[PDB]
């Protein structure tokens, strides 16, 4: 076949870029990290530099201590058996305390108080990582597009850990963290309330994981199909529109009828992964708060057959 | 000890003390709750059982 | 009518089939020789659907359903009230799914680009596949297909799951999970940043691609670049379906055990299966 | 010398600073334990 | 408040539900008349404007402030091809191909098309060339895999055109952009690097037979590729796969 | 204590008050959850209990 | 002279207005804790 | 107290005044869906229980 | 010995201070907590039993 | 033996360093991790059975 | 020398000042020691 | 000559405190070592 | 075995002591978990055993 | 010439002390094997 342009023929290796100022305090940048030829197959080799200021030292600290509680825990569990840690590794949980503590924090250690440890770290963590996203774009002019999206996320690991625990009352409804524990709580929140497919929007949110993954296959491969043209240098074909652009555009038109600008397909891009979470949260709030059987709801709202 | 001031002279003291005003933020944050988890040490409980208030 | 810009490229040719005959447009479809075949199937199948409606006895098209013929079928053909109509329908549906890629490929043909986008519609077109043609006839039934119908399709991708315990515990399962996850990552990330360049603070220049190497720099200490990125989102994509194709044409051919079980090969490693303590001993 | 480019008595300076919260913030702290140990041992 | 309704079966869900069908509306206009920027408003095939033009009505004009002192551009705005399209109707009705009137190479029709595109070079962000040859470019040198310069360059018709005699490489993201190749009468032209096959022995060319590489459209400078001059070469190119002779 | 007013040459207010900010009402929020969710102090609870107002 | 470009007198000014809502709203606290305990003491 | 106005100098008052609004208006629908959900201070339903409405 | 203070002319000592107090935080948190889930060591748990505090 | 000491025109002593911290550390803790789950070599219950520290 | 650009004088500045905090450090642990295993002995 | 740059006598330099740190590890390894064997021989 | 020597030839010795110091460790931890998963061999087991340290 | 850049006499010198860490090495194992063999014979 000819080149697919999926992994490239040739790489070639420069001055390491130390990146743009702007009005970035240049002294919290690292140095240059080396240079993988490994990722350059694919992408750039270059790894580094790194921002670390205030939030990303208050981030990756705090972060740092959540993985740490958990994994003493699990070295505990393990008996502190480097074997056993190595086989039960994936079966190991800090898990939340249970009902009858409701939202108190009078939990003992074992039976709780570590995970809401472990928690609280885990949400300092996150929120500062929010805050150095929307930082790091405000530093070099950027719009704030970045956090933004990222608030979705957050609103639906919020719903999980935080917002609907309060809403129902107990920490006990909260995910456990471990491998197979939160897999686990995944199956075990559907049967409680009666079958999760029949949550419209978790139903939306699904649709549009699949539309993510439909969209990113339609303009990833729309891309490299017209990078013989310079597609992939998109800002330049925002400012000054090629024929990569142009005939990006009619394949969709010609083929379904109308298309996108290369602006525009980044609007769809970004709108299509948000509200998977977005969706995603409102479904998992309502239920049990407002819908505690949603095949049975399903019936009484014309998508199940009656009994 | 008593040259211990150049420290300064070194690292960078707004990093500095905002390192360390987040290890003491956080520190402080996990002895108290390790002392809520703990039942004879949660003043609350405590509190609640020495006036009758738990009922 | 045209796009502005779009005379230029409307030119003859670059068809696999029917030379001249079919290469032509209505409004902006294309049509040519598979255009005609792609919409007699579409509507064919779209018809019968309805028509499956009417012997269904609904007008909800949330409860309309056309379920595959019963096992006791086999793989032979059913009555069409008693699964015939999925076959047909089926039959539609592949047709017209193969003629929409073969347009494609005609019209990158025309448009001179690659073939990447019909080669990863090509991908979601297996998987279709071997849930309705692969797996049933490995598995001998046509019965072991899912229904046509917009909740009833759950409905069999909960008891096909359950079937196995919970389904989360299938390895390729989770492997697909997670590229659907980080796909769905990577395209919020590339949204946003492209955007963030294009639509900076009030008043700024728009950004460079430099500061969009330099955002994620500074927020991860590495950037995968604007080809990178392309080749990365599909890819994520594809893997995704390839490993669901995969966990699921497994699935009642070669496992058929609770699929949480499965995991205990590891755990009964010789040298610490016997260990005592921790979650399994 | 040194990498911050401080000066030696901007440097004593500072630490004289640092040093009097540290000792303040200690006191306090030295001032709490004390009033739990006697409210409420925990030797 | 579970099962608790307002009227009939209308849940706080019920709630939910029809207030993200009106968002999803609303949300889908936008994204639409946002991507109306290019292209629009529609045109008859003799260039005059459509009497339809669909539902959605053009956004408002938005600003682009280009970067280093280029300017702005402002989108939507008047639309014009700026060059000469050498295709004539085949049909008198719309819908129809429209045939090459010349050869569609040299022409710059059909897969071979270019776009009128600033005749200046593409900057990086600190306002220098950004694709410059590697020769040129300080410390740039190939790091992996077989490097291409001094191969052959076959065509299609799997005889020899030339041979590679630079690579030019995209500064600020350090990849290989052209394969520059000098030809039998030692004039050079530039080949994407996405339209070459590198090989251990050879650069072969799918795209163009031997005798169509003089008709590779030059650069006016030999240190600088302008956009216009890349969206000519690389149209060029493409259109091979179409109209390079069996 | 009386050299403290030289942090302000060390840190930009607008980042101090902003942190600042976020921190207390956080941290506020945080004791009112705290009480609110223990019986012992949950003042709703409390007044309907002394007022005979629920059950 | 130090990273923020304030004068010392700018932060010496800077800083008499801050203590003053510090000591304003430390004060509001500390009444909001003895009338929370006159009400309902915690130890 | 006095000299409070140069929080202007440091803040810009357009971000302040929509940042003040969204947080007093999130406030404020907390408390009063918090009371709501309160049996003792659900003023409907006291009003309901006050004027024999319930039947 | 004596010679060991050319360390610091390989190791950065801003990149050796921060990976050493890292390094001798976890340290100590990982011993507390193993003295902690331990039934013998636990000094809380056996001030609690000491004192009769707890049941 | 006695020219040992050329290693260190071969490797850079700082990533020898590195990389030797690194693995003695790890080492370590693992030779205490296997006593410590080794019922006749963990010192905590070992003296917790000399002490008669529970029941 | 160095890779770090220090000077032997400020290798050696720097590390007796280190090694002042490392001895300090340590006597406070050696007491910590002592005092645990005076009240709970280890051995 | 060397790959690292260092001449033969900073390698000697550097492997003279090397070693000396080495050794001292090692003693402490060994007094640890004895000590556990008194209390609780494994052989 | 004289001209063996031709090897450093072949072979950067840089890249050759790495692999070679890595397999080495490797392949005696590889032994001493043969030996600890070995009845007769497992030297913490046998020293239980010999006096008497289990039960 | 050598793939190394090493001419044949550094490749001796190399040679000569890296035999002289393997006989070590290989002294202290034969040691090692000695004792464990004396304690728990493998035949
Ligand atoms: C906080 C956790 C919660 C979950 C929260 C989840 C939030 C997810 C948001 C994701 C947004 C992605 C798109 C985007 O462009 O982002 C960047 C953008 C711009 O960046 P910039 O730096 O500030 O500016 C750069 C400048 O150059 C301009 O750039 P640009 O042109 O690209 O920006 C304009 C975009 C941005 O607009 C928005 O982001 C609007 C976001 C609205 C989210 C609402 C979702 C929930 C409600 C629905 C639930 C429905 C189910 C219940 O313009 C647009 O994208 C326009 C979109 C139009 C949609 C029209 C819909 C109309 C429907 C009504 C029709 C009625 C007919 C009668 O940022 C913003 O403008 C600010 C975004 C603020 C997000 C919401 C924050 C939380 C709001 C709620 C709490 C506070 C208020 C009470
Ligand atoms: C038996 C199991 C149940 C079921 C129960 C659930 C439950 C329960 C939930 C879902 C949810 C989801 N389900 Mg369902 N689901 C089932 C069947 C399916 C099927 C299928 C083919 O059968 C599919 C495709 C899906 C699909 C999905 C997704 C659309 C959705 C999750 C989106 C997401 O990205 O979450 C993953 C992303 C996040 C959770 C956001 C994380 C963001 C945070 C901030 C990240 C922090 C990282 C941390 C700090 C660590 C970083 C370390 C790094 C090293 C740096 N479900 C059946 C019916 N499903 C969720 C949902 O939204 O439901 C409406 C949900 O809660
Ligand atoms: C819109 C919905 C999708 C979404 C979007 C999204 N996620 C995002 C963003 C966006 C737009 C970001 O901007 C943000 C980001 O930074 O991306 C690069 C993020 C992000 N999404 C993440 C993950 C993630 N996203 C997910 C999903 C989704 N993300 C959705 C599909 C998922 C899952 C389960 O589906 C995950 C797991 C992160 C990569 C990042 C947020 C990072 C963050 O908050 O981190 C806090 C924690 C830390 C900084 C560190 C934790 C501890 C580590 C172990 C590091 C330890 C370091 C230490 C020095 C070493 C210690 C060693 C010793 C222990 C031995
Ligand atoms: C492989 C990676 C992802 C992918 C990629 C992908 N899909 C693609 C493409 C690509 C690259 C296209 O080029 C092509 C396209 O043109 O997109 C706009 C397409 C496309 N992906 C589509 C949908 C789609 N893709 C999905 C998935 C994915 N597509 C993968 C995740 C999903 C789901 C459920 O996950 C859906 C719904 C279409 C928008 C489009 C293909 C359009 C097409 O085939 O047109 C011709 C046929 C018709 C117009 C209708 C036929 C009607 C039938 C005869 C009757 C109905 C039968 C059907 C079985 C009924 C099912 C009922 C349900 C309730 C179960
Ligand atoms: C694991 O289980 C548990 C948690 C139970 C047990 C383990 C606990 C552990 C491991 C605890 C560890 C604790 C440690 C190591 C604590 C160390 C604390 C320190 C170092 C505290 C120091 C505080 C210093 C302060 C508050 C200093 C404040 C300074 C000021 C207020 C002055 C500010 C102004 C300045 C500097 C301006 C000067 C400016 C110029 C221009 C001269
Ligand atoms: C689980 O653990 C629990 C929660 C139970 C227990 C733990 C509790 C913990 C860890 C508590 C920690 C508490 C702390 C650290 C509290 C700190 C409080 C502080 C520092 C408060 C400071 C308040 C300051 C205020 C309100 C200042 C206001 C100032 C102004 C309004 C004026 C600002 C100045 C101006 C406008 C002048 C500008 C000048 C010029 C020249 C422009
Ligand atoms: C599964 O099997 C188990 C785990 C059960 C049992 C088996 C365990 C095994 C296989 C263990 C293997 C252990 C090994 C291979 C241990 C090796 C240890 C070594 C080689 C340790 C070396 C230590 C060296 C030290 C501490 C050196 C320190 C040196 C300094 C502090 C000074 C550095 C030099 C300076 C500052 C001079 C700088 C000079 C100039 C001119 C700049
Ligand atoms: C049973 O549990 C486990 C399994 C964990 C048992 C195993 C435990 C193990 C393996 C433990 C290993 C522990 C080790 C290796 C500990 C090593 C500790 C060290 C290296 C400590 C060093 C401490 C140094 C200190 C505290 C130095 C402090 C310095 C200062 C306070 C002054 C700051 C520095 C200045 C001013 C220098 C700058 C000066 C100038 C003139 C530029
Ligand atoms: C259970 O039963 C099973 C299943 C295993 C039965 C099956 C058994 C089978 C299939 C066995 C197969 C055995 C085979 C194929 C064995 C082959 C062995 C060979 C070929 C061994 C060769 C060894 C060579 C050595 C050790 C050579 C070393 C050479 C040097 C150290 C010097 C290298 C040269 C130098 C340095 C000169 C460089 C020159 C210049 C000019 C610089
Ligand atoms: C499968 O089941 C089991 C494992 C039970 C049975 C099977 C066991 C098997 C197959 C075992 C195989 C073992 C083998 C092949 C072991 C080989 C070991 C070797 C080759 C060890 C060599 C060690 C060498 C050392 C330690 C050398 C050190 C060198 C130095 C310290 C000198 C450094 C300085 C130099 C080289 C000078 C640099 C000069 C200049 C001019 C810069
Ligand atoms: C090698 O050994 C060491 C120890 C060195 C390292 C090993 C580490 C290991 C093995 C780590 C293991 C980590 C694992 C398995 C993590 C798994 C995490 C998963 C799967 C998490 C999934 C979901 C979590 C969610 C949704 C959590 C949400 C939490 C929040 C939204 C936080 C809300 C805040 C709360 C509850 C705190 C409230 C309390 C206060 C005091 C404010
Ligand atoms: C991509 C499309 C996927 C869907 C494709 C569906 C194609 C279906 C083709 C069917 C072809 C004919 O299949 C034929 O069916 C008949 C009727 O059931 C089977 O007949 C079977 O059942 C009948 C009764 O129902 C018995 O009398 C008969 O003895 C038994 O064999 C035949 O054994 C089989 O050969
Ligand atoms: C089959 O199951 C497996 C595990 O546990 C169940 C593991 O822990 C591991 C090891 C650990 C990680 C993080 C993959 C592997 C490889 C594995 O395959
Ligand atoms: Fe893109």
């Amino acid at each position: 076949a000819e080149y697919q342009n999926i992994f490239s023929q040739v790489q070639v290796r420069g001055p390491a870029d130390l990146g743009m100022t702007e009005d970035v305090n240049l002294a919290n940048r690292s140095g240059v990290g080396p240079f993988s030829t490994l990722l350059g197959w694919f992408g750039n080799a270059q790894l580094g530099p790194i921002y670390l200021g205030s939030l990303g030292v208050l981030s990756l600290f705090s972060g740092l201590m959540w993985f740490f509680t958990i994994g003493i825990w699990f070295w505990y569990q393990a008996g502190w058996n480097p074997a056993v840690f190595l086989r039960d590794l994936f079966f190991f949980s800090l898990e939340p305390p249970a009902p009858e503590y409701g939202l108190s924090f009078a939990a003992p250690l074992k039976e709780g108080g570590l995970w809401l440890i472990a928690s609280f770290f885990m949400f300092v963590a996150v929120w500062s990582w929010w805050g150095r996203t929307y930082l790091r774009a405000q530093a070099l002019g950027m719009g704030k597009h970045t956090a933004w999206a990222f608030l979705s996320a957050i609103w639906l690991w919020m719903v999980l850990g935080f917002i609907r625990p309060i809403l129902m009352g107990s920490w006990s409804e909260a995910v456990p963290y471990g491998i197979f524990s939160h897999l686990d709580w995944t199956n075990n929140f559907s049967l409680v309330h009666g079958n999760l497919f029949y949550n419209p929007f978790h139903g939306l949110s699904i649709a549009f994981l699949y539309g993510s993954a439909l969209l990113f296959a339609m303009h990833g491969a729309t891309i490299l199909a017209v990078s013989r043209f310079g597609g992939e240098r998109e800002l330049e074909q925002i400012a000054d529109r090629g024929t990569a652009a142009e005939r990006a555009a009619l394949f969709w038109r010609w083929t379904m009828g109308f298309n996108a600008t290369m602006e525009g397909i980044h609007r769809w891009a970004i709108w299509m992964a948000v509200l998977v979470t977005l969706t995603g949260g409102i479904g998992i709030l309502l239920s049990g708060t407002v819908v505690d059987n949603w095949y049975v709801w399903g019936q009484n709202h014309g998508m199940a057959p009656l009994n | 000890m008593s040259k211990f001031y150049k420290i300064w002279m070194i690292f960078d003291p707004r990093r500095v003390f905002v390192a360390q005003g987040v290890f003491l933020f956080l520190l402080a944050v996990m002895i108290h709750l390790i002392l809520l988890s703990t039942p004879s040490y949660n003043w609350l409980e405590i509190s609640a059982a020495k006036y009758n208030r738990v009922a | 009518a045209l796009l502005s810009f779009e005379r230029k490229y409307r030119v003859p040719g670059g068809t696999l089939v029917g030379g001249n005959l079919f290469d032509f447009w209505v409004g902006p479809f294309y049509v040519g020789f598979f255009g005609v075949a792609t919409f007699f199937f579409a509507a064919l199948g779209i018809i019968l659907i309805a028509w499956s409606a009417v012997l269904q006895g609904t007008w909800n098209p949330q409860l309309i359903s056309v379920y595959p013929p019963a096992l006791e079928y086999g793989l032979g053909g059913a009555p069409l009230a008693k699964g015939g109509l999925w076959q047909i329908i089926t039959i539609c549906a592949t047709g017209a799914f193969v003629s929409w890629a073969l347009r494609e490929v005609e019209i990158c043909r025309k448009l001179g680009i690659g073939y990447h986008i019909p080669f990863a519609f090509a991908f979601a077109i297996l998987a279709y596949l071997t849930l309705v043609l692969f797996r049933p006839v490995m598995m001998g039934a046509w019965g072991y297909a899912f229904p046509y119908g917009i909740w009833t399709h759950l409905d069999w991708v909960s008891n096909t799951g359950y079937t196995y315990g919970n389904f989360h515990y299938n390895p390729a399962h989770m492997i697909a999970i997670s590229f659907f996850f980080t796909n769905a990552l990577a395209l919020a990330l590339h949204g946003a940043l492209v955007l963030s360049a294009a639509n900076p603070e009030k008043g700024k220049e728009m950004r460079t691609p430099d500061h969009e190497d330099t955002f994620f720099r500074d927020l991860v200490g590495y950037s995968i670049g604007t080809l990178g990125i392309h080749r990365l989102g599909l890819l994520l994509s594809l893997s995704a379906v390839f490993f669901s194709a995969l966990c699921m044409i497994i699935t009642g051919t070669i496992w058929f055990d609770q699929w949480v079980d499965w995991w205990q090969w590891w755990v009964k490693l010789p040298w610490w299966a016997n260990i005592p303590g921790g979650i399994n001993g | 010398l040194g990498y911050t480019g401080l000066t030696d008595e901007q440097a004593q300076e500072l630490h004289s600073v640092y040093m009097s919260g540290l000792w303040l913030f200690s006191a306090v702290a030295i001032v709490a334990h004390l009033a739990v140990y006697i409210w409420r041992p925990w030797f | 408040m579970v099962g608790v309704t307002a009227f009939g079966n209308f849940d706080l869900a019920s709630l939910a539900i029809y207030s993200f069908w009106i968002f999803l509306a609303g949300l889908i206009y936008y994204l639409q008349t946002e991507n109306m920027r290019e292209g629009y408003p529609l045109e008859n095939e003799d260039g005059t404007p459509a009497a339809n033009q669909g539902p959605f009505p053009l956004p408002k004009p938005k600003t682009f402030i280009l970067p280093h002192g280029r300017g702005t551009l402002t989108v939507p705005g008047p639309e014009s091809e700026d060059r000469p399209i050498a295709l004539a109707r085949t049909a008198v009705s719309e819908g129809f191909p429209h045939a090459p009137t010349g050869d569609p190479m040299k022409d710059g029709v059909g897969p071979a098309s270019w776009v009128a595109r600033r005749d200046l070079p593409e900057l990086d962000g600190h306002g220098h060339n950004k694709i410059k040859p590697m020769k040129a470019a300080a410390g740039f040198h190939v790091s992996a895999g077989k490097n291409p310069i001094g191969l052959p360059v076959r065509g299609c018709d799997l005889e020899i055109a030339g041979k590679v005699v630079d690579i030019w490489v995209d500064i600020p993201e350090q990849m290989a952009r052209f394969l520059e190749v000098e030809l039998k009468d030692g004039s050079t032209r530039l080949l994407p690097m996405q339209m070459v096959k590198v090989q251990s022995n050879r650069v072969h060319v799918n795209a163009l037979s031997s005798d169509l590489f003089a008709g590779i459209p030059t650069i006016k400078s030999p240190t600088e590729v302008t956009l216009l001059e890349e969206d000519k070469i690389c149209g060029y190119v493409a259109g091979g796969l179409m109209y390079a002779a069996p």
